């Protein structure tokens, strides 16, 4: 049942300024300054706790490397054995820890769906699976996305 | 956080 | 394109509790980005404008504050507007903010103007919230579309051959307006040089000449750099944004420079007002203030 | 005046390895790894463009005759 | 030979802009080479070492990274050290690097140990920087004095009868540690054979057995070679250096082999960290990383 | 230059 409200208050204007140049074309009002009312902080929460420049920068450094790689779509039938790949997370640089990783194919299981297909090799980068980005993710988030896949699974793969 | 917060 | 429908839906939340989203379709937002980009490229990179005009500083996705600014200043086309950049990042509603502004640029291209701020730059808005908002509400491809658009924004404006406007400030390298005019778009913002400085530099009352900038890029300039520039180019005033100022405006170097900031209580961590500067036909300058209620 | 900056950040350590040989005496820590900060490339240009292995080999070849 | 004065002058640059030289006298450096040669020859060519110990990989003349390694790992004799070779070449400060390491060898000969790397060989360091540095800063006779010293470095170590350490790696000819122990010093490094292999070979994930090495010398060896070797000599781990690795350390054959590399941003061409491996009294192994600030 | 650069 929100009722917005508007108002104006005048305050003292710009002080007179003596000796400005006669060559100066612009001038400044001495009239009262109108102060218009906007929302309180109670009405309008302007805070945004979701900005995190350290996390974003870490993702961005990873993203920068990926788009030097040529990207290509792969589609696999997920059978009973699974996808026939294992994965490894690697950071964008030395000893980055666990949070913002690129997800590479470490293993391509012989006889498995990825192998029978031919297009996916060890060291390929999994950029996207099931429409979900895997660029700058944890290895557990990646694993979860992969296990949750069913039927014909759509990939974007990077290499080189 | 200076880039400016 | 559906422009009036888009505008209608963006304005529909005027009477709502602030924070309520307007979720346009992806195709709609793509169309605004592509149309406005053509317009920006067809107009000069150094805009040459005539009074009357209202000039606003940073918005930073504070959509409901932008709506108030138009309510009090007059919705386009009642007033002509020049915005000085920083439409996105920090706020929760960068998308609404930039879409409404692009829509007005498209509908009223000769009476509504937008300059590039340091946050209209992929390497900055990746980090300070805009990419996150695009990723959350749309997809990252849409963030890339906005980048292509922002890469075509003009960089500076001269109002009636007397007021030089840009987001940040001066450059030690700026000696001729032709240096701005010859910049080709689309372009990214470099981490050094003329374009960088115009978007990043700050006045400093404690420096004489040119100093190092606390931000880690570009420079600070003193009051005599301002006086010299104005005298050399037969200009009266530098109008810039980029720094939160408690009253929404703040003069520097007597009244040779003004800073405008138009996002009140900025990202809920400052208690500033927002302000706009009106310039009338006789070149009288006045200030209107947007102050949060207590 | 240059002033060196020193610091240490800890990161998750070595994962616990699956089924190790019992006959093995050494073991690997699972405690956090210390990442200590050395000089940036700006502070310390580690490039050496004076190294020329091909010219060196040539003089060496001649020296071995001398 | 005033050891403390020499060490003092070497460490004096610890607070300086990296790159500053320490110019010792020609006689000081000659005294370091001669005294350290007597020590190397009095100790075995295959070192038998006990934990606690910190093990470090290549340094390659990156003098100021070597100082940070000591600052964080503990300056001698606060920690005991084993370096795996490659002290000189590539870097601009090979002289300060080797000089500090020889000083510490002489000062703490039972708590500080240096293995021979493939660059501690006249035919290598003649061409990769060290001769040039000697010739510029001293004279070429100094370079021959270093050769005399290097020709006496031990070539492998076993830590607590469980970690086999060498610069390069394994050799198809290595059946008994007696083949290392019988090597007479001083010796040059030959183009082939056991001593060459120990200083030059590399592990390779793609090879079954022994393969040809892209370096044009020695071999590569696979993970089964490592397993067989370890089982045969009742060892737990091979610790080696010789290859730049991104994290500063890198496991091979599960965790049966580790490569260590202790020159960060190696010769300004890589963005690798350096690392050292600590071995405590209970034979717990851990890693300390040296990563260039942003 | 492979000798390893
Ligand atoms: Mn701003
Ligand atoms: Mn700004
Ligand atoms: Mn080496
Ligand atoms: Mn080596």
């Amino acid at each position: 049942p929100y009722e917005p409200e508007s108002g104006c208050v005048e305050i003292p204007g710009l002080s007179e300024e003596e000796d400005p140049a006669p060559s100066r074309k612009i001038h400044f009002s001495t009239a009262p300054i109108q102060v218009f009312s906007t929302y309180s902080n109670e009405d309008y929460d302007r805070r945004n706790e979701d900005v995190d420049p350290m996390a974003a920068s870490a993702e961005y450094e990873l993203e920068k490397r990926v788009e030097r790689l040529e990207l290509f779509p792969v589609e696999l039938e997920k059978d009973s054995e699974g996808l026939g790949i294992s994965i490894i997370g690697m950071g964008a640089g030395a000893d980055m820890g666990l949070e913002k990783l690129g997800i590479f194919v470490k293993t391509v299981t012989e006889g498995g769906a990825a192998h029978r297909d031919g297009r996916i090799q060890v060291n390929d980068l999994l950029v996207e699976v099931d429409g979900t980005s895997l660029v700058g993710v944890t290895q557990s988030f990646a694993a979860s996305v992969l296990r949750n896949t069913k039927g014909r699974v759509r990939f974007m793969i990077g290499r080189e | 956080x200076r880039x400016x917060x | 394109l559906n422009l009036d429908s888009i505008i209608g839906r963006l304005l529909e939340v005027q009477g709502s509790r602030p924070g309520k989203n307007v979720q346009l379709t992806e195709n709609e937002i793509r169309g605004l980005c592509l149309k406005s980009r053509e317009i920006f490229l067809s107009q000069p990179i150094l805009l040459e404008l005539e009074a009357p005009l209202k000039i606003c500083g940073d918005i930073h996705g504070q959509y409901y504050d932008l709506l108030r600014l138009f309510e009090y200043g007059g919705f386009p086309p009642e007033s002509n507007y020049l915005f000085l950049g920083d439409y996105v990042d920090r706020g929760k509603q960068s998308l609404e903010t930039i879409c409404l502004l692009l829509a007005y640029k498209i509908k009223y291209p000769e009476n509504f103007f937008l300059l590039r701020g340091n946050h209209e730059c992929a390497s900055i808005n990746r980090i300070y919230g805009f990419y996150d908002e695009c990723k959350r509400r749309y997809n990252i491809k849409l963030w890339k579309t906005f980048t292509d658009c922002f890469n075509c924004l003009p960089i500076a404006a001269i109002v009636d051959e007397k007021i030089f406007c840009c987001h940040g400030g001066l450059s030690p390298d700026l000696q001729s307006m032709e240096q701005i005019r010859r910049i080709m778009r689309p372009t990214d913002v470099p981490d050094q040089g003329l374009l960088c400085d115009l978007l990043w530099s700050d006045p400093d009352k404690d420096v004489q000449g040119w100093g190092e900038n606390d931000r880690g890029v570009s420079f600070t300039f003193g009051a005599e750099v301002v006086a010299k520039f104005l005298h050399k180019h037969d200009l009266d005033l530098i109008c810039r944004a980029h720094q939160v100022v408690e009253d929404g405006y703040e003069f520097f170097a007597k009244r040779q420079l003004v800073t405008l900031f138009s996002a009140p209580n900025y990202c809920g961590e400052f208690d500033n007002a927002g302000a706009m500067m009106s310039v009338d036909e006789t070149l009288m300058c006045s200030f209107q203030i947007l102050k949060p209620a207590d």
